[PDB]
């Protein structure tokens, strides 16, 4: 139904800045807000109609130190977003004790966004993982939303703390984000930093403005994702159906991101499926298998297409399998949106849940492992100690992440009636 | 005003509240379409409460 | 033809997850009378925000039978009145097989209904970390995802095929018997035929077992466990019924990569 | 029919100029009351066809310190309204006996405009509650005009007494007022003092001349009340009709005030509808239920969207209903004024008795128990010991402003056959 988006953090409200700035390009609406007279859709699955003529998307605005909010301030996108609830960094306990302190007030401003429309969907998190900013503050209202609200989805866009890095103390913060991932979240859509970087290092030469064309991505990703709900088609007009498929059981929820071209700066959908199950145009970068696939495709699509390239990527076998069930790849179709560059007629993108993101979690606990094996990178932070004096958290958070690893193993085999 | 008043009143709420209910009651059935019966009660008490069919 | 597109086959959307979302809530002792049936439809459309279309006006929405015995059965006829001059063209015979097809696609969201159900009386436990709540919902997943492919099987057949033709073929007399080609292959793909009529007969029987498993939500633990498995066997059973019946169709090509794909 | 508008207080007199002046510029007259060539309308309302061809409004002018009165007298608009009835503060005591030992004269003064008119519909009270200058005086003309003619209406704009506040008698002369309102009235208007304050440091970033702002919001608010009276409708071409419905029992007379655009400084019915129904676009800021709603409408309105925005309305449930019966939000169409600013061109109003005006009541008498309870805010006006002795019409006040209290929660409940 209507989906109201919360944005946290400097790199959480940079990547909704961008976001919305996409979907204000995608969509018939100016900065201000003024219609188009090109705008089968819908303008109310972010959007308000609001009460100046001004389509103004429900988003929470919190900032924590701001820098690059003050740009966002003076903008010609802050006419388009601001229903006037800004209220206010390098660590997970200093954040998350500023956050525990005036919980009330912001759950205020959830209320009131949560009576301003009249339907609700889920509540999408514009989220870094350990970035100091959003850490800390984003586990704790993630504890805060899932408590208060059970009957409603939350949804978190996640990166993986890896950008070739100085701070210690971030295995830690990844952790107990990550043990407030798994516990208090319905699905997480995670992505790599590194991969991103590696890909934005691949198609430019781009060294220093990494972050800016990172946004890029993540946001066309992001509105890549939700096409289908923004464009009325036959399923996945709410969020729980797309969910669904991809998640068997309620602690495998991470999603793996794909999407065919990695170019917008002719062609089928037989060749952009076959260059989609590569692990090489995957944005997030033993036997390792796919739990389940759903892939969207979006733009001028022939219907024998689809149907004879399933046939191909099946006596292919070019996607790795299922062992305890039927649950592979789903071909979706959408419609192509308004206002978009006309480069890759024909693009699809894919969320797929694999086990191959249990070797990216392990690396981390093994270096939370070593850290905290030496016992010399704790820093002694004051909000850390006054936290948990024990530390016990930190167990805590090792043994669920622990427990995580062996069920993602125990689904990795032929059997899944043995747990873990 | 409060004794015989009632007396009085009670028999004229009682026939009133009658001819209110087999009105909008023999409006109900037919099917604005039903827009007539929804707006003269917006509350829906006495709108149809002894429902035919 | 782009509007019965959106309603009658339904690609209009929060339309069709609000039509029968609000339909069956009463399932039966109600949805008898026709003053909440009759109403519905009109709340429906402004809840999509592609309605309120003078095309969109005489829908009628209409039982032409009492049920007096949720229940997965459906009686209902979403209809449509030509008006004189395109009547000549499209007659009021074909507007009542677009309500035939149209009913057992209400009946397939009756499954996804139920479903959620079941989804959403556990979902309010969760958290909660059980070993009765992670393998009961891994019961669940698999039932939801069997209806989640057949219904993309639907939602490839009478929408995008049927679809890119039938505009190949307006781009006198030849307009009616284009319709009458137009309406005659949405029932052949659609599997509705009596020629594959024993592939369709095992689908209500997995619907069943849905409705049941939808009854139980623990001690009763074994009963939905063996529900379960008895599911998975009529599914590898239809598996290769489907196989069989395209000896006796391009169309039925899907079916069985559908249902199963890379599992014996 | 004919209104009679009767203004007291410095604060009665500044929102009584502005409103002439308002109507002044509103209806097609000069100043000096000279016929415009612009002007179905009603120019008998206010104002009397008066005997040198300027429309001289029936206005009742009373002073007591003025200080802004004198403003008033060399003025431009002391051409339009003067019939030569001018006769001579900070508190109830004072105003209510200075009014007592003069009332007949004023009250022949009230006798020669009621002698002016050739109909009568009631009397309109320019009057601010616990003002200093309006108080007492007010209660007690009040007191005189419901005594003298119990055949007529008695309105009463009154303000609701919280400025951000120095006045510590003020619970006291609100209560004996409110007393006097609840029971020598037919129907009374209120306005928040603070809610219209946050409105204008809303729309404006004004702090200091906060006082001619709100007089500009009340002209407005009663010119569009009686837009319905001044040109001729259908209903409420007197003012019982639109005083009817709103009040159900004599002790429920206190109406909410909206007014759908707070601009003035594209929209259809639909719009202005849901942005009326919320509770801040109410110019007044448990189970909380309104008794009626009347909203009347002024504009380029196409019927059917009334009818279908009703229906809206209706489906979504966004106002307030009542237990006790059927008495809901009634849509009224009424002419879009000659010489208006042609901004929000179709713009609405509502009237609506409310019973979370209770709150503020029982706040002020909690804030009355209080400094009687400590009893050490009396300060011994002399007037006040004069006047009462004993103080039991502070007794008597309570004792009343709880039944209206109890009255209302009863209201409240699904049963007002249990009464209070």
């Amino acid at each position: 139904r209507e989906i109201i988006t919360l944005q946290l953090g400097q790199c959480g409200n940079q990547i909704g800045f961008e976001f919305w700035k996409q979907l204000c390009a995608e969509h018939g609406i100016s900065p201000e807000g003024i219609v188009e007279e090109f705008a089968t859709d819908r303008k109310d699955v972010f959007f308000y109609q609001a009460d100046d003529e001004h389509y103004i998307p429900r988003a929470v605005l919190l900032d924590l130190e701001p820098r690059v909010i003050h740009s966002i301030l003076n903008s010609p996108y802050a006419k388009l977003y601001n229903p006037e609830n800004i209220y206010l960094g390098n660590n997970w306990a200093s954040g998350f004790s500023q956050g525990e302190k005036i919980h009330e007030d912001i759950f205020d401003i959830i209320d009131r966004e949560a009576d301003g429309s009249d339907s609700l969907e889920g509540f999408v998190l514009c989220h870094s993982i350990a970035g100091g900013t959003g850490s800390g503050l984003g586990s704790y209202l993630l504890e805060r939303l899932n408590d208060r609200y059970p009957k409603k989805l939350v949804q978190t866009y996640s990166v993986f703390p890896n950008q070739d890095e100085d701070v210690v103390v971030q295995p830690y913060n990844s952790l107990l984000t990550l043990k407030r991932l798994t516990q208090n979240a319905d699905c997480v859509v995670v992505l790599d930093n590194t991969a991103l970087n590696r890909i934005a290092t691949d198609r430019l030469h781009i060294q220093n403005p990494s972050f800016s064309q990172i946004n890029q991505l993540v946001s066309t990703i992001m509105s890549a994702s939700t096409t289908t709900l923004r464009y009325p088609g036959y399923m996945n007009n709410d969020l729980i159906g797309l969910i669904a498929s991809l998640i068997p059981t309620p602690r495998l929820h991470f999603l793996m991101t794909g999407y065919t071209p990695l170019t917008t700066d002719k062609t089928t959908v037989l060749d952009v499926m076959r260059r989609l199950l590569q692990p090489k145009n995957v944005m997030v970068s033993t036997n390792h298998c796919y739990i389940a696939i759903l892939n969207i495709i979006q733009g001028e699509v022939d219907p024998t297409q689809v149907h004879k390239s399933l046939q191909r990527i099946r006596e292919r076998k070019l996607a790795n399998f299922i062992p305890w069930g039927p649950a592979s790849i789903q071909v979706a179709l959408s419609r192509k949106s308004p206002y978009l560059p006309s480069a890759h007629r024909v693009s699809g993108l894919m969320m797929a849940n694999h086990t191959s993101i249990s070797s990216l979690f392990e690396r981390t606990c093994r270096q939370y492992d070593k850290l905290r094996k030496r016992e010399a990178f704790l820093e002694q932070f004051r909000k850390e100690d006054m936290f948990k004096d024990n530390f016990d958290e930190m167990d805590t958070s090792r043994e669920i992440v622990q427990q995580l690893i062996d069920e993602y193993h125990a689904a990795t085999r032929p059997d899944y009636i043995s747990w873990g | 005003l409060v004794s015989g008043f009632e007396a009085t009143i009670n028999k004229f709420d009682k026939n009133f509240s009658a001819h209110l209910l087999d009105l909008l009651a023999r409006l109900s059935i037919y099917s604005g379409m039903a827009s007539v019966i929804s707006r003269l009660d917006f509350n829906g008490f006495y709108t149809e409460r002894l429902e035919r069919l | 033809y782009e509007a019965l597109r959106h309603f009658l086959l339904m690609e209009d959307g929060e339309f069709a997850q609000s039509l029968s979302d609000l339909l069956f809530e009463k399932l039966p002792g109600e949805l008898l009378n026709p003053l909440v049936l009759n109403s519905v439809l009109s709340k429906a459309l402004q809840c999509s925000l592609h309605g309120d279309t003078p095309h969109a006006s005489n829908l009628s929405l209409a039982l032409k039978y009492l049920p007096e015995v949720p229940d997965v059965l459906s009686c209902l006829e979403l209809r449509y009145k030509v008006d004189w001059p395109l009547n000549i063209v499209i007659t009021e015979g074909c507007v009542s097989k677009y309500s035939g097809v149209f009913s057992f696609l209400l009946q397939l969201k009756l499954m996804m209904w139920a479903l959620k159900d079941v989804c959403f009386h556990l979902k309010r436990t969760a958290m909660a970390g059980s070993v009765q709540f992670r393998q009961l919902q891994l019961f669940k997943h698999e039932m939801q995802h069997f209806v989640k492919v057949i219904q993309g099987y639907i939602a490839n057949q009478i929408l995008h095929v049927t679809w890119c033709e039938f505009r190949a073929r307006l781009a006198l007399e030849e307009i009616q018997r284009a319709h009458a080609e137009y309406l005659h292959k949405a029932v052949f793909r659609g599997l509705l035929t009596e020629k594959a009529a024993p592939v369709m007969n095992v689908i209500h029987s997995i619907f069943s077992l849905v409705l049941k498993f939808r009854s139980q939500l623990h001690p009763n633990f074994a009963l939905m466990q063996q529900s379960y498995n008895t599911f998975k066997y009529y599914s590898h059973f239809l598996f290769k019924v489907v196989t069989k019946l395209v000896n006796r169709q391009p169309h039925l090509e899907d079916f069985l990569l559908r249902i199963n794909f890379n599992n014996y």
